[PDB]
């Protein structure tokens, strides 16, 4: 039946439509590979930790040592100075 | 015929005819007496 | 002395062939509701969600979304068609809650059963003014 | 929920109630005016806030009002 | 199921009873006015028929003279025109020297210095420069002396009196009955073949007879006093002859199949006549009579009294499938039943049809001397663009109240319909979301190369020159047409419009007709432009449609109407949900999206298209190709296009086009005014009007009638009409006195 | 006989099932891919996703970039791939942080389409989540590199 | 003169205007044949804009420096012309709309239906009323005096 109020899962539509539930595909050693070198980020504070303050000093570094031939702000100005309209 | 002249007195067209009439008079009046930014006769 | 009806699911459900009008996440995991009436035969009639379905003779169940889906529906139940109506909430839990008629009485019939709720006994101007109730938590009209 | 009120001003012509898109007023029994009954809110948890039940009040002033109060998903009329 | 002619007779008595008596088609509006607001509702509700009774047979009625009423102002509206063209009209010095002379049909009175707006005009003639296009309507027409115009003045005045006197029979002496409007396969039947059929047969008539010889003593060079009347074509076949040999045959030919032999005056030339810079009119007679043919046919298509043909509901029926269930069944029971169904359908295609009307009036001028007129070419496409904006809105308004009036699954089921509105919600969703992709991939382009050029990236831009955007699709198009004639079309001389075909740019008197359209980055940015804001007005217009009955939100919205302003503060707050509100929002969307469109055609033609060509053949454009490098930036649209071309209308003043300047300044007046509505609310208004009220009764001085703030829908009304009606006009004026002083 | 049905047989649940939702194809499809793997850890769904999505982004930022006209830098234009990883995996990671608490439970679905009792995806618990966005994060930074390190012989570099 | 202007009669400006006007019509007068109609138009208003200036300069309009009149509205004798002249004209026709007007208000108030009349002009009471704006002034005067003017209490 579509109403039953035992199950109201199955009553509501609360149901997995394409979930495959099947085992892994993924072989092992493949598996092991991955769950032993991504293991330190899978604790989310630490992960979020790591990426504020990894991604926000990789930011300073590529920032801090930029050149000119790649950010025209660096490189300056590269011409004589011109005049303001009455004053300097 | 007594409708017709209710519906002459009616709120629109009593306006048209009314303001017609004022349009006519202030046109002829700005024709004998054009610009004028002043009452000159004093 | 009333005794509200008990929701019976096995209850049949009209013939529609579903819309996007129905049921969501709200349903699951915080409320639904669900109206039942008796129609004498087969009619076709408009869901307050999708456009047509067909009631059925006899007992209907039909689990809506919102009370005010409910209470639409019953009302047109009740005008276009001469069908008595009930409705519930139902929690998921499972456990169901009767809504209305409260009484078995609709609500615009005074019945002598029910007790006052946010009567104020006084002329609505003479209401006091927000200072006269501030720092306090109360509201003027609360009195 | 928002809060809804009756005043004594009421003449019990049920037209609130009647109004009501959410089943929020009854009537209720009093010996105020001619027609006995009064309304009343038990069951402003339902209560939408669309005012119809003050659009529908013949007295001067309302008799019913809808103070919009602490939203919830009931007041904001959400389907989901 | 005989189809005949039914009426009644005297169903409504003439007299002047009810004129006395306002609001008496409502039972309420008929008690008079307790306030203010019954002024308004006797005017919203005047032609809302279905409001005013529920038998189908009346409303009819009602509607049928109704129309009879505008045809009769349509006829004595044309009768204006060439009336005016006949009395107070260059247009015979015009009809001399047209590259030169400007047509005008009006002349204003000396009263209050506004004689400066009768403008040197050529031909010795002092008036108001014309834009509608009525001058090369009667060259083309074969028309040369006031004197034809006069006549034809008088036979439209003379059809306004009829239609009139018709209206007048069919609703109080001669009135149809329903069954007579009902019988649809007899109408499409005499609208097929009788009205489009006869009408074109008709035309290409006058046009061989009289347009096709006397715009050959116009080409020749014929004085037009010198030219004969048209009617001595008619009588002495030897001068068509001496013009069009094949009238020697006596039509023969033609009932001998030997039509090859009328290839003289009958041709599939295609392209434009060198001379007049308009379509062939042998192209243009042979067209009237192919649609005459093709109407004729198609006129035959429906069953009536002897058994052969269609029945309409037999064909919708048959049409169904696996993904749409029994769908169409119903709708011939819909369609003969809702007035409002119908409006909507006709709305719609009448609009796009407008439209399209717009596109290819200029494409392929249809007119002699009409091409190189540009101030009357810029004021038909836009005119025309705004006419069918505005219908396709009301398509919308008329698809919704169908929804909430006459819509009942009980009785008039259609499964095609209740499908659309059982997936309401996907329809609505995914047209939200190509909205919101195409509103990025559009505009926040042009946002990208304004914010590139300021930085001073001009090659990080999206252009010709730096990150090309190609049109290949509509490039590989008109090269496919400009490679037709001859090809897919050996009848065709020439390719079918001159913006197709490379080369054979057509000049006329200096000025140029057309010449190959270029299409690049900047045409690709503003096509998207465009198709953008259409889809956002579908979605205004559609989401208004489907959600008029119920939604999530309201789920007995049918039950408070198609024109409420709201359910109130509640469920969040529900103002404007509405259709009528839907309408309301689309109109602006409408009015955003066609001003794109005209902005883009006065742009795109005055750069890459009008100008003046040399002796030797150097084309100047009347801005300077300008289009494709600065089209493709804001800053470029508010600069080089309103700041360069309004420098006209801002110095019209002391000349001739000062009434453009006025209207210029006005018509921002007017839309800014709209603001005041469009961003209030009617009970500070309703408020302010109690202290105004006290004022009066202080002096014995209120009226009876108690003054009201309009209702919060006719707040949005008034907003709406006067926003439109200034950003409209507005655009008029610039376009019109820009295109008046430099073409 | 008619192609669109309510889903699942029933029809006062919101939607309908069209050859777009359930077809054997589609459903096949779905089912397949590491989001709706239920059944696995979540971190290996993670790298796999954080694989395809890494490798992919690395296109538009080294052709449309500031940099992609000037090949000597435009190649390395990746890095910019690599940071939008990092950001994304910090969205990630405060979606879950925000999203599940330490110890609650799983929040999908624990019945399947045919009404039988499903162990629900731990994707949708605190521990699940922060799998998958290690995941996510190491197979995105890595295929990041993956497409970096292929240059050469495409058609469009 | 006052304001630092000078008199209109005496400015080069408002001569160099005039002159330049008549010039403007007179070269679009030159395109006519001199008896075509066109002509005796330009020509009417080239007769128009002389006795325009003439009358400006004669009844004694100031000009600036722009040879344009300016009005002086302080109140000065020499200037009543400029607004306080044609200011009571105004007062008076205003004072006599809005008095009759009332008239016809006060005059429907106790009708059955007033409404009716506010909507349906009763054209022959207004045709009555009308000419009670004449002396409306004594009329409203009177009314002040006597407490008819004003509602009482409100
Ligand atoms: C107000 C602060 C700010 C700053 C400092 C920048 C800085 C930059 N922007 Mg951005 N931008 C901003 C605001 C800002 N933007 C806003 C508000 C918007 C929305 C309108 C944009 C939208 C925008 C766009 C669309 C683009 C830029 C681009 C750029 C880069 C252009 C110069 C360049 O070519 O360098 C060098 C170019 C590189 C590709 C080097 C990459 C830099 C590495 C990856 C840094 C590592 C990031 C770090 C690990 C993670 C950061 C998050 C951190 C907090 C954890 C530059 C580094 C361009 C760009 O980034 O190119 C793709 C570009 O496409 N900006
Ligand atoms: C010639 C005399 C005549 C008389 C005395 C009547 C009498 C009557 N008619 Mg009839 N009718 C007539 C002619 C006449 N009609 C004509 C010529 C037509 C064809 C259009 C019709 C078609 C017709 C219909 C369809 C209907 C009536 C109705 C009625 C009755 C309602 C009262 C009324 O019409 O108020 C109306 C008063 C008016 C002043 C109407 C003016 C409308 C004009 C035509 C619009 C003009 C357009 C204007 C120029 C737009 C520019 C505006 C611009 C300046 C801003 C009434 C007894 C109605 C009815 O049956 O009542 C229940 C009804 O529905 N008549
Ligand atoms: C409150 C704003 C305002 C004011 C104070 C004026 C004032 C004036 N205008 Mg202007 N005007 C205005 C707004 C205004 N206007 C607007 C909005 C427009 C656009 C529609 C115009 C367009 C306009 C034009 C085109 C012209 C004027 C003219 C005039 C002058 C005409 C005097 C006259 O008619 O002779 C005297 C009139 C009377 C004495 C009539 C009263 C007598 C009554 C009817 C009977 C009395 C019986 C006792 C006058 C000084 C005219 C002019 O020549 O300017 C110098 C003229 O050409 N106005
Ligand atoms: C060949 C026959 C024929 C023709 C030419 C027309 C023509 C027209 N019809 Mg009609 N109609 C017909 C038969 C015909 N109808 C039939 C068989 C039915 C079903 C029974 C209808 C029912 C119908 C309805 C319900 C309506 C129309 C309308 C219209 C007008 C649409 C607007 C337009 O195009 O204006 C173009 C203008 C012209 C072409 C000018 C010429 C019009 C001449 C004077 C009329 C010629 C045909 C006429 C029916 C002859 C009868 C006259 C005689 C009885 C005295 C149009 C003039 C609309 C309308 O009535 O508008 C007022 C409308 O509402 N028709
Ligand atoms: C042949 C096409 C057609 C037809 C016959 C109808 C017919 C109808 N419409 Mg529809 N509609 C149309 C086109 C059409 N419409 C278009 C093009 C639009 C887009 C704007 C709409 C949008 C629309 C809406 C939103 C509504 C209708 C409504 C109605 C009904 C009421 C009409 C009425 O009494 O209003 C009376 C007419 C007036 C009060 C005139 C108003 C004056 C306008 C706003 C100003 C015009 C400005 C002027 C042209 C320029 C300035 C001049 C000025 C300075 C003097 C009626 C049956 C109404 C309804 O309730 O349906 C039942 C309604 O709400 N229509
Ligand atoms: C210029 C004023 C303006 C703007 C920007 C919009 C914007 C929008 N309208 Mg609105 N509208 C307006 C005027 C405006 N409207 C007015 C005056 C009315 C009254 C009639 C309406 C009534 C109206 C209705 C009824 C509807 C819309 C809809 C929409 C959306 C269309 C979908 C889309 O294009 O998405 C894309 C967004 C844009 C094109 C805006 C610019 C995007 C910029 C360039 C990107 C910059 C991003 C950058 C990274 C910012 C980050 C910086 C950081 C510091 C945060 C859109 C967001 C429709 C809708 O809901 O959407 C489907 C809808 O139905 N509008
Ligand atoms: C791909 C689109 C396309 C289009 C829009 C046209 C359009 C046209 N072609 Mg055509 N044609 C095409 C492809 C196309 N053609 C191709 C690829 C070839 C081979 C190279 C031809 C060869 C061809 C010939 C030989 C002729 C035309 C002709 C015509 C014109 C009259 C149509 C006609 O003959 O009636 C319909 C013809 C039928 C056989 C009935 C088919 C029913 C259709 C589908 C409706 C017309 C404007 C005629 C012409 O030159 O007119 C001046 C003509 O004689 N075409
Ligand atoms: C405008 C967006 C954009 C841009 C600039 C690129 C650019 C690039 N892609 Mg990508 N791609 C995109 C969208 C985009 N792609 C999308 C939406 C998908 C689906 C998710 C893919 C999936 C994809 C894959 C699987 C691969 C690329 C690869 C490539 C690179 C070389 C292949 C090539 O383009 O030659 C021509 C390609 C043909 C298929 C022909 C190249 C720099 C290849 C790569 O990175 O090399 C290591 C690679 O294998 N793309
Ligand atoms: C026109 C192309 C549309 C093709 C629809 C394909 C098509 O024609 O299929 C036709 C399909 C078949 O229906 P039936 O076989 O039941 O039709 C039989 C009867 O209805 C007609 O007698 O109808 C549908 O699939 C329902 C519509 C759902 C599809 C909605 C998608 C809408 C998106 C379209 C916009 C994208 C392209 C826009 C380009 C202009
Ligand atoms: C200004 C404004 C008003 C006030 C505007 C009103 C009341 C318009 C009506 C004004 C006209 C002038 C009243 C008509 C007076 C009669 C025509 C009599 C005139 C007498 C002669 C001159 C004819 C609203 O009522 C309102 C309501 C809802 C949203 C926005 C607004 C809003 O913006
Ligand atoms: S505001 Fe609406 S929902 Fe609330 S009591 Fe009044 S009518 Fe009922
Ligand atoms: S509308 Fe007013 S008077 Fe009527 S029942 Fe409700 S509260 Fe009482
Ligand atoms: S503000 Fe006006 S439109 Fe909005 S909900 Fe309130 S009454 Fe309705």
């Amino acid at each position: 039946v579509y109403f039953d109020l035992e199950d109201l899962g199955n009553t509501t539509g609360q149901w997995d439509l394409y979930g495959s539930d099947a085992p892994s595909p993924y072989n092992s050693l493949q598996s092991k590979f991955f769950e032993t070198f991504a293991a330190p980020f899978t604790k989310r504070g630490l992960l979020l930790k790591f990426l504020i303050l990894g991604g926000g000093s990789t930011l300073a570094y590529f920032s801090a040592t930029a050149s000119g031939d790649i950010l025209p702000i660096k490189k300056g100005p590269q011409l004589p100075p011109q005049l303001g309209p009455r004053l300097g | 015929m007594r409708d017709l002249k209710t519906y002459l007195s009616v709120a629109p067209v009593a306006s048209t005819l009314w303001f017609a009439a004022l349009a006519g008079l202030l046109i002829e009046i700005n024709r004998f007496f054009p610009d004028a930014l002043t009452f000159p006769f004093f | 002395g009333f005794t509200p009806p008990e929701l019976d699911p096995n209850t049949p459900s009209p013939i529609f062939g579903g819309s996007t009008g129905g049921l969501l996440r709200k349903a699951q995991v915080e409320e639904f509701y669900v109206i039942t009436w008796e129609s004498p035969k087969e009619q076709i009639f408009e869901m307050p969600t999708g456009g047509a379905a067909i009631m059925r003779e006899g007992p209907n169940l039909l689990k809506l979304a919102r009370k005010e889906q409910c209470l639409a529906l019953g009302t047109r139940l009740r005008s276009k068609y001469k069908i008595k109506y009930q409705f519930y909430r139902v929690f998921p839990s499972g456990e169901v809650q009767y809504l209305h008629p409260k009484d078995g009485v609709y609500p615009e019939k005074v019945n002598p059963g029910r007790q006052g709720v946010g009567v104020n006994f006084r002329s609505i101007g003479k209401n006091v003014s927000p200072i006269e109730v501030k720092f306090t938590g109360k509201q003027p009209y609360d009195l | 929920s928002h809060s809804v009120k009756i005043y004594d001003t009421c003449i019990g012509c049920t037209q609130c109630v009647r109004a009501c898109p959410t089943d929020v007023l009854e009537m209720i029994p009093w010996g105020g005016c001619k027609a006995k009954q009064i309304a009343s809110a038990p069951r402003t948890e339902d209560c939408v806030g669309c005012k119809r039940c003050e659009s529908a009040c013949p007295t001067d002033f309302l008799s019913v009002r809808v103070y919009l109060w602490h939203e919830t998903t009931r007041s904001m009329g959400l389907a989901y | 199921p005989e189809v005949k002619i039914l009426v009644d007779r005297d169903p409504i008595k003439t007299s002047f009873e009810q004129w006395a008596k306002p609001g008496h088609f409502s039972r309420t509006i008929a008690k008079g006015p307790d306030t203010t607001t019954w002024i308004w509702n006797l005017h919203a509700d005047a032609h809302d028929f279905d409001s005013h009774t529920s038998d189908l047979e009346e409303i009819s009625r009602k509607v049928f003279s109704a129309h009879f009423g505008q045809l009769s102002i349509i006829f004595l509206w044309l009768s204006g025109m060439y009336f005016h063209g006949a009395r107070f009209s260059n247009y015979e010095a015009w009809l001399n020297d047209p590259t030169h002379i400007r047509p005008s049909a009006q002349v204003v009175w000396p009263i209050v210095g506004q004689e400066i707006l009768n403008g040197d005009v050529g031909g010795g003639f002092r008036g108001i420069q014309i834009t509608s296009g009525f001058f090369q309507i009667w060259r083309a027409s074969g028309i040369t002396s006031e004197l034809q115009l006069y006549c034809t003045a008088i036979g439209a005045l003379v059809f306004a009196a009829l239609m009139l006197f018709a209206g007048w029979f069919h609703y109080h002496k001669a009135a149809p009955k329903l069954v007579w409007f009902q019988d649809v396969e007899s109408m499409l039947n005499h609208h097929l073949a009788g009205l489009l059929g006869l009408g074109s047969l008709s035309w290409a008539g006058h046009q061989v007879h009289v347009s096709l010889p006397i715009n050959q003593f116009l080409n020749a060079g014929v004085d037009p006093k010198e030219i004969p009347l048209p009617h001595e074509f008619i009588l002495n076949r030897d001068l068509l002859a001496q013009l069009y040999p094949s009238f020697a045959e006596g039509a023969t030919p033609f009932f001998t199949l030997n039509w090859s032999k009328y290839a003289d005056f009958l041709t599939f030339r295609g392209g434009l006549d060198p001379l007049t810079g308009g379509l062939w009119l042998t192209d243009i007679a042979h067209h009237h009579l192919a649609i005459a043919i093709l109407f004729l046919i198609a006129g035959h298509m429906y069953r009536t009294n002897w058994g052969i043909g269609h029945g309409i509901k037999d064909i919708l029926e048959a049409h169904k499938g696996p993904f749409t269930g029994q769908g169409h069944k119903g709708l011939y029971e819909i369609l003969t039943t809702s007035w409002h169904a119908q409006l909507s359908i006709n709305l719609a295609m009448l609009g796009s049809l407008t439209i399209i009307v717009a596109h290819h009036m200029y494409a392929m001028p249809p007119y002699p001397y009409l091409a190189t007129d540009y101030g009357t070419q810029l004021s038909l496409f836009t005119h025309h663009m705004w006419i069918g904006g505005f219908l396709i809105v009301g398509a919308a308004a008329h698809a919704a109240i169908f929804m909430v009036r006459d819509y009942d699954p009980t009785t008039r089921y259609n499964d095609l319909l209740d499908r659309v509105l059982r997936h309401r919600d996907a329809i609505i969703s995914h047209l939200n979301w190509v909205c919101i992709f195409l509103g990025f991939h559009s505009f926040g382009l042009y946002i990208h190369n304004d914010t590139m050029s300021a930085l001073g990236r001009p090659q990080d831009m999206f252009s010709d020159t730096a990150i090309q955007l190609q049109p290949v699709f509509a490039q590989w198009i008109q090269n496919t047409h400009a490679l037709a004639p001859g090809t897919t079309a050996p009848g065709a001389t020439t390719s079918t419009s001159l913006t197709w075909g490379g080369g054979d740019l057509v000049s006329v008197g200096g000025k140029v007709a057309l010449l190959p359209i270029p299409l690049g980055t900047a045409d690709f940015l503003v096509h998207h432009i465009h198709a953008f804001t259409i889809h956002v007005t579908v979605l205004i217009l559609l989401k208004g449609v489907l959600f008029a009955r119920s939604s999530r939100l309201i789920p007995d919205k049918a039950n408070l109407g198609f024109r409420f302003p709201c359910d109130g503060p509640g469920r969040g707050g529900t103002c404007q949900v509405s259709a009528w509100d839907h309408v309301f929002l689309g109109l602006f969307w409408m009015y955003n999206a066609i001003s794109v469109v005209i902005f883009h055609f006065s742009w795109k033609m005055q750069s890459d298209v009008w100008g003046s060509i040399n002796d030797q053949g150097v084309v100047t454009h009347i801005t300077g190709g300008n289009f494709a490098q600065s089209s493709i930036t804001i800053n470029g649209w508010l600069r080089d296009f309103l700041w360069a071309q309004a420098s006209q209308v801002i110095q019209s003043y002391g000349s001739s086009l000062s009434a453009y300047g006025l209207f210029f300044l006005g018509a921002h007046f007017v839309w800014a005014f709209s603001l005041m509505f469009l961003f209030s609310g009617r009970g500070y208004w309703q408020e302010l009007i109690e202290s105004i009220v006290w004022a009066h009764n202080k002096l014995k001085v209120a009226p009876a009638t108690q003054p009201r703030a309009l209702s919060i829908v006719q707040g949005r009304a008034v907003g709406v009409t006067h926003y439109l009606l200034g950003g409209i006009a507005t655009t008029w004026a610039f376009f019109l006195a820009r295109i008046i002083a430099v073409g | 006989y008619q192609v669109v049905q309510p889903i699942n047989g029933d029809p006062f649940i919101g939607s309908l099932e069209t050859p777009v939702t359930s077809s054997p194809l589609v459903a096949w499809y779905l089912s397949n891919l590491p989001g709706y793997r239920t059944a696995v850890n979540p971190l290996l769904r993670g790298i796999e996703v954080g694989l395809a999505h890494g490798f992919l982004l690395v296109g538009p930022f080294v052709k449309a970039g500031p940099l992609r006209n000037t090949e000597i830098a435009g190649q390395a234009g990746s890095l910019a791939a690599g940071g939008l990883v990092v950001i994304l995996s910090i969205c990630l990671t405060i979606y879950g942080i925000s999203s599940f608490n330490e110890g609650d439970p799983s929040t999908a679905p624990s019945l399947t389409l045919t009404g039988r009792k499903k162990q629900p995806d731990q994707l949708q618990t605190a521990d699940g989540w922060a799998k998958f966005t290690g995941g996510f994060f190491f197979g995105g930074i890595s295929g990041v590199i993956w497409a970096f390190f292929l240059l050469y012989v495409l058609d469009l570099p | 003169d006052i304001a630092g202007l000078t008199p209109c009669k005496d400015s080069k400006q408002f001569a160099k205007r005039e002159k330049q006007s008549i010039k403007k019509l007179e070269s679009s007068l030159k395109l006519y044949a001199p008896d075509s109609a066109p002509a005796l138009a330009i020509n009417a208003t080239i007769e128009k804009t002389k006795r325009r200036f003439d009358n400006y300069g004669k009844q004694g309009l100031l000009c600036g420096a722009d040879g344009l009149p300016h009005l002086i509205v302080s109140g000065d004798q020499r200037h009543w012309g400029e607004f306080i002249t044609p200011g009571i004209l105004f007062l008076y026709i205003a004072g006599w709309i809005g008095w009759v007007g009332r008239s016809y208000l006060i005059a429907i108030r106790d009708d059955k239906k007033p409404t009716q009349k506010e909507i349906i002009i009763d054209v022959p009471l207004a045709t009555r009323l009308v000419f009670r704006g004449f002396s409306w002034p004594i009329a409203a005067y009177r009314e002040l005096l006597n407490g008819e003017l004003v509602a009482k209490d409100v």
